[PDB]
């Protein structure tokens, strides 16, 4: 309810604006910002081809 | 779509197709273009209740 | 029992939501008040016509009606000042004042 006896709908096509910004796709500072302290191998089987 | 700070699509094809289906009738849908200095300036309906 | 009312009809879509109609709400679907002017120019005709803008009383769509918000629309047509369709009747239209 809004300031009334308004029933409001958020329902997940309203956030297209929200997630389809191509701002997901950027993870630079995600991946090399975590990547200090680095751990070792804990013997890789399907990380490598 | 009002604020960047992140780097677009790299099809600039896609990036065109994947802004102007967001923004084309937002409330807060941005201007015409966006500013290089300035604000997005978010266009004001004629009223509100 | 009294007085005659006069009921005037209004063609709406079928799948209009029913909560709209359980508050005070507009027959022509899109709030058109001078009270909701924002003191521009021409504000109150875009208030009440320009559907790139959305309803103020319902800000996430722009009508609830179609055929009756716009302008030279069928709710438009029939009961607007300017075309009289209704306007030799002596019968009252209620929704002239619309």
């Amino acid at each position: 309810w809004g300031k009334d006896h308004q029933v409001l709908r958020l329902s997940m096509e309203n956030a297209v604006g929200t997630v389809c910004h191509p701002s997901l796709m950027n993870i630079d500072a995600a991946v090399g910002g975590v990547n200090h302290d680095p751990v070792e191998a804990a013997n890789p089987y399907g990380a490598y081809v | 779509y009002l604020g960047r700070g992140a780097p677009p699509l790299l099809d600039n094809a896609a990036a065109v197709y994947l802004r102007n289906a967001v923004v084309a009738g937002n409330r807060l849908g941005p201007a015409q273009p966006l500013p290089v200095f300035g604000c997005a300036q978010v266009p004001r309906r004629a009223g509100m209740d | 029992h009294g007085q005659d009312a006069v009921c005037e009809f209004i063609a709406t879509p079928v799948a209009t939501d029913i909560n709209y109609f359980r508050r005070p709400c507009n027959p022509r679907g899109r709030a058109a008040g001078g009270v909701y002017a924002g003191d521009k120019e021409g504000d109150v005709i875009a208030l009440m016509y320009d559907h790139g803008q959305s309803d103020p009383a319902r800000p996430f769509a722009a009508t609830a009606n179609p055929w009756a918000s716009q302008r030279f629309s069928y709710g438009d047509l029939l009961y607007n000042g300017a075309y009289h369709l209704n306007g030799a009747s002596p019968v009252l239209s209620p929704c002239f004042k619309f």
